[PDB]
RNA sequence: AGAGAAGGUCACGGCGAGACGAGCCGUUUAUCAUUACGAUAGGUGUCAAGUGGAAGUGCAGUGAUGUAUGCAGCUGAGGCAUCCUAACAGACCCACAGACUUGAAC
RNA sequence: CAUUGAGAGGACCUUUCCCUAGUACGAGAGGACCGGGAAGGACGCACCUCUGGUGUACCAGUUAUCGUGCCCACGGUAAACGCUGGGUAGCCAAGUGCGGAGCGGAUAACUGCUGAAAGCAUCUAAGUAGUAAGCCCACCCCAAGAUGAGUGCUCUCCUA
RNA sequence: UUCACAUCGACGGGAAGGUUUGGCACCUCGAUGUCGGCUCUUCGCCACCUGGGGCUGUAGUAUGUUCCAAGGGUUGGGCUG
RNA sequence: GACAACUCUCUCUAAGGAACUCGGCAAAAUAGCCCCGUAACUUCGGGAGAAGGGGUGCCCCCUCGGGGGUCGAAGU
């Protein structure tokens, strides 16, 4: 099956923005993790 | 769906076999209970628009409950409970918030019950398993096998129908098993033995009501 | 599906996964602490503990059962020396799992499994 | 669990050595003959110079299965072969003497057959 | 005061002491030649006697099961008895056979000789 | 603007829930002294269950092998106990007494 | 948190046999309507106590061969079990349960009662009575994105 | 047997349908393609069974014909492209 | 990593056993070795490994194949 038409500019921008939103949730995990290693109290975690 | 009588809730403990004097073996589900089956709230036709009684079931540590809910059970004067449910009657005069139900007083022997529960989730299931589709030919040349088949007619109508049966998620739902029978009640262990299967694996949550018989327990319409 | 199938697959077939686990535990007993993937660690717990609990009893029977798991004899004998000393009071639970930064190559979650 | 094309041994005098089942009767649209069901069979092998000729269409009742019969005692029964007994449309066995064990589960519909039996289970 | 998993196990132990009280049940394993007497719901006069070898024993609770094989009139019959059943009256070990398995299912493929009793 | 409402998401231990999200349960593991609610997972200990008689050492035998020690040994995806490991450290969103009109009441 | 239910779906299926009664009916041979009772079929909803299937978690035999120094004993390989014999939990059916209820409502055909237009008659023009596996409610799941976004209980709105 | 109209209904007439064999050539030619099975539907009613009826040349059982009714059902094989 | 549908490469499947299908297509079955036995038909070469049956592991003993023992559900 092929694409009978070509995908319009704006719709494509919406789909790719959806794929860019996962970056937002990743940035939240990363931030929380940083604030956890920034106290040096975690015994479950280790860095070198 | 007005319900005949008050029901209680219970936990499915799993099945065993149970003899009768003449050596008839009946398989039975054993339904245990926990601290609960307390009337929480009562709803009058005036106030709520209809007649119903809300029973709570499972006890719980206080922390685990949320502030709105805890406030809901403080208004009752009852202990903290995990599951609330509603039974819908035609006459609510016998019930007062904080009252307690005993399943020994609502269920005798040889009585008919109705067991509602949640089903085992089987996940995302194919056409075969979910709808009993016959499977196509396994060997002479055929490439189909467990596949769905054709899903509609030709140019006309030229789209698939609503509700046309397809692979999707199977199980994991409120199911009601009508007209069961109570074989034996044990006071010592506070347990009820019911002939046959009830939905869900042990540790489930069940709802038992006295059976709705469409002629004689219910409003005619 | 799986309901109540409790085993760790590690994305390997049975044969390889067995051999993998044997290997990883001889490493753990030889070095005392190692770095792996969180999955491999969580899977490896059971077999570590099997070996330790094995050596707590010490019988020629038990020792033969350990020899037929671990790859290197030397490590097994060392175990049957050390363990009654080091673990005598600990009733179960001989491993620590301390997780870390993920791997650069694939972003596989890592972890540090320690012989406690 | 006799079903069409199944081959059976005959349990009586009637002079059929072997039956091939073609139909189950009285069960509506069922596909399974189990013990106590009437099946239409045909004769495959016969005992020579007997009133029965091979390639005959006849009625028989299934008295033995390799599938398992469940009584209410919790008791279960499983034989080593499938066998039937050739009857009339009256319930009377054509042959007059029966081999092998049978069950008390046949006592309701067939009297004759439980009577002529060497053993009852 | 009984916790729930406890309840499920407990009910079987109660059932089995209750049944072993009325009618004590023998030590019975695979490879045991055995005679059983059933009280049939029809015929008060004679309690059915089944002889035969024990090919298997499945332990579960009140429903623990025994599988007796015997050759009868040239037709092999296996029967499955719930052990604590009220309809069983007497059960006894006639003789013991020396066997290396937990289930003799291979007795179907062997000769009739091995299933022949009484 | 500081702070972090009720609650939510994340994180962390999970599942009889699950393609992913979602759902559900947990997150210092109580006290008790008369009920029940504070063990999520793994481990360890015991129990059901399976398999079917371990290794070692004895005896018998020219030997293959049998027999005793012993319902053994292994296993235990199931129960029940016990905090021994890991549920550490924590992070993010979020708090105009609820625009305007009209009756009614006071 | 708990629910009302507009709307939407699933399901309301069918066969023998037995009482009624060898009663009506008929010279006999034959043999009922109506209403009760059981067993089945197909289909649906669950389920794992039993009977099993698989069960590359496990346990046992066993062939070839290479390891562990050698005997003993174990480990590897014989694709994704070397080959066999068993199997718990799961999942599953051939196994186990359960379902199809309504002196509810309104009709089609039809049978009717009062009864005119046509001082007779007429089931119809007024008005009504019976009655269908059909239609609609009841049964079972979903369901307030039902933007017409419902109702109920409780909770929270700090500091300067 | 009497009796056109229980059931048949000759000689002729008036229709509907659009499933047969056709006429037409409006249609697409580039890669818009015929008959059977498998799987999977769905709809029509001119009703094969199951629900209710009228008439019978319906004693009863079973029919015949017709009225309303499309909710459900409509097997497994030997033989054929 | 996880362990959905589904497709593919594979192992197994109760009772039945070609009912499948255009068609036993694909799978399953058989299999080595020694011993007994071996048809119509024939161009007298064949057919023929026809078909069909038995035996088979590991130990001792005898003769240079036979007897005795012994495990296993099953011995190329
Ligand atoms: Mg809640
Ligand atoms: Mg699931
Ligand atoms: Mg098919
Ligand atoms: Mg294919
Ligand atoms: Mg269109
Ligand atoms: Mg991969
Ligand atoms: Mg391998
Ligand atoms: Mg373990
Ligand atoms: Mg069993
Ligand atoms: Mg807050
Ligand atoms: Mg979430
Ligand atoms: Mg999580
Ligand atoms: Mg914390
Ligand atoms: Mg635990
Ligand atoms: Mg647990
Ligand atoms: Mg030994
Ligand atoms: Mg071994
Ligand atoms: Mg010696
Ligand atoms: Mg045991
Ligand atoms: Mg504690
Ligand atoms: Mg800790
Ligand atoms: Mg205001
Ligand atoms: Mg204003
Ligand atoms: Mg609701
Ligand atoms: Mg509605
Ligand atoms: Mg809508
Ligand atoms: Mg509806
Ligand atoms: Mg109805
Ligand atoms: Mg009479
Ligand atoms: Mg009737
Ligand atoms: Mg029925
Ligand atoms: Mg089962
Ligand atoms: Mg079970
Ligand atoms: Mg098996
Ligand atoms: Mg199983
Ligand atoms: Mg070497
Ligand atoms: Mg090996
Ligand atoms: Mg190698
Ligand atoms: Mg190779
Ligand atoms: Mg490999
Ligand atoms: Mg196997
Ligand atoms: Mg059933
Ligand atoms: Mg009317
Ligand atoms: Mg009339
Ligand atoms: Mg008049
Ligand atoms: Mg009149
Ligand atoms: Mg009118
Ligand atoms: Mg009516
Ligand atoms: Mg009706
Ligand atoms: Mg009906
Ligand atoms: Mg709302
Ligand atoms: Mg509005
Ligand atoms: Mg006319
Ligand atoms: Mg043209
Ligand atoms: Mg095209
Ligand atoms: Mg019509
Ligand atoms: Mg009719
Ligand atoms: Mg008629
Ligand atoms: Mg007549
Ligand atoms: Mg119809
Ligand atoms: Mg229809
Ligand atoms: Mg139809
Ligand atoms: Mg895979
Ligand atoms: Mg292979
Ligand atoms: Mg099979
Ligand atoms: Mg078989
Ligand atoms: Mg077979
Ligand atoms: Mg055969
Ligand atoms: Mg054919
Ligand atoms: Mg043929
Ligand atoms: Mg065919
Ligand atoms: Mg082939
Ligand atoms: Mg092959
Ligand atoms: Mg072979
Ligand atoms: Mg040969
Ligand atoms: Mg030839
Ligand atoms: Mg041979
Ligand atoms: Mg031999």
């Amino acid at each position: 099956a092929v694409p009978k038409k070509r995908t319009s500019i704006y719709k494509k921008r919406i789909r790719k923005n959806i794929w860019k939103k996962k970056g937002y949730w990743a940035a939240l995990k990363a931030f929380s993790l940083a604030k956890s290693l920034s106290t040096g109290n975690s015994k479950s975690f280790f860095v070198r | 769906s007005v319900d005949a009588g008050i029901g209680v809730m219970g936990t499915k403990l799993g099945m065993m076999s149970f003899f009768e004097e003449d050596g008839t073996v009946v398989p039975v589900t054993v339904i245990g209970f926990k601290e609960g089956n307390i009337v929480t709230q009562v709803k009058t036709e005036s106030t709520d628009g209809y007649n119903a009684v809300q029973v709570g079931y499972e006890r719980l540590r206080d922390r685990k409950l949320t502030m709105p809910e805890r406030g809901h059970l403080n208004k009752a004067g009852v202990i903290p409970m995990r599951h609330l449910q509603e039974f819908r009657l035609v006459s609510v005069d016998d019930f007062t918030p904080s009252q307690k139900l005993l399943f020994e007083e609502l269920f005798k022997e040889g009585d008919m019950v109705d067991i509602s529960g949640t089903t085992i989730g089987k996940g995302f299931q194919g056409g075969i398993k979910r709808h009993n589709f016959k499977r196509g030919l396994m060997t002479h040349g055929s490439k189909s096998h467990r596949a769905l088949g054709s899903i509609g007619a030709g140019t006309t109508p030229g789209h698939v129908y609503k509700g046309k049966k397809m692979p999707g998620r199977m199980g994991g739902t409120k199911t009601k098993i009508r007209k069961l029978k109570i074989m034996k009640i044990d006071t010592d262990l506070r347990v009820v033995m019911i002939k046959g299967a009830v939905p869900g694996k042990p540790g489930n949550l069940l709802r038992l009501a006295p059976a709705k018989i469409v002629g004689k327990n219910i409003p005619k319409n | 599906m799986k309901h109540g199938r409790k085993i760790h697959r590690l994305s390997r077939p049975a044969d390889q996964r067995r051999a993998l686990l044997r290997g990883l535990t001889t490493q753990l007993l030889k070095h005392g602490r190692i770095k792996t993937t969180r999955a491999k660690a969580s899977a490896m717990r059971k077999y570590v503990d099997k070996m330790i609990t094995l050596a707590k009893e010490g019988s020629l029977h038990k020792r033969r059962q350990a020899l037929g798991f671990i790859y290197e004899k030397q490590i097994v004998h060392a175990l049957f020396a050390e363990v009654p000393e080091r673990y005598g009071d600990r009733n179960g639970g001989y491993t620590r799992i301390i997780r870390t930064l993920p791997r650069r190559g694939d972003n596989a979650p890592m972890a540090y499994i320690e012989l406690v | 669990m006799i079903q069409p094309q199944t081959h059976l041994n005959v349990a009586d005098n009637s002079g059929a050595r072997e039956l091939m089942c073609i139909r189950i009767i009285g069960a509506s649209n069922r596909r399974y003959a189990r013990i106590g069901d009437v099946i239409v069979a045909v004769i495959k092998e016969a005992i020579p110079n007997t009133p029965l000729e091979r390639s005959e269409v006849i009625r028989a009742v299934v008295v033995r299965t390799c599938k398992e019969l469940k009584r209410d005692n919790g008791m279960i029964i499983r034989y080593d072969d499938n066998a039937a007994v050739i009857i009339d449309q009256e319930g009377n066995p054509k042959g007059t003497r029966i081999f092998g064990a049978i069950a008390r589960e046949l006592r309701q519909k067939f009297a004759k057959i439980v009577s002529l039996a060497p053993e009852v289970l | 005061r009984v916790k729930l998993g406890d309840i499920m196990g407990i009910l079987n132990k109660k059932a089995v002491h209750a049944a072993e009280e009325l009618r004590p049940v023998p030590g019975i394993r695979t490879g045991d030649i055995v005679q059983i007497r059933l009280e049939v719901p029809e015929n008060k006069r004679r309690l059915s006697v089944y002889k035969g070898i024990v090919i298997s024993r499945q332990n579960a609770g009140i429903h623990t099961t025994i599988r007796i094989r015997r050759i009868i009139a040239g037709v092999g019959v296996e029967i499955v008895f719930p052990l604590y059943s009220p309809n069983i009256k007497e059960i006894k070990v006639v003789s013991h056979r020396k066997v290396r398995k937990a289930r003799l299912y291979y007795l179907r493929d062997k000769l009739p000789r091995l299933s022949t009793f009484k």
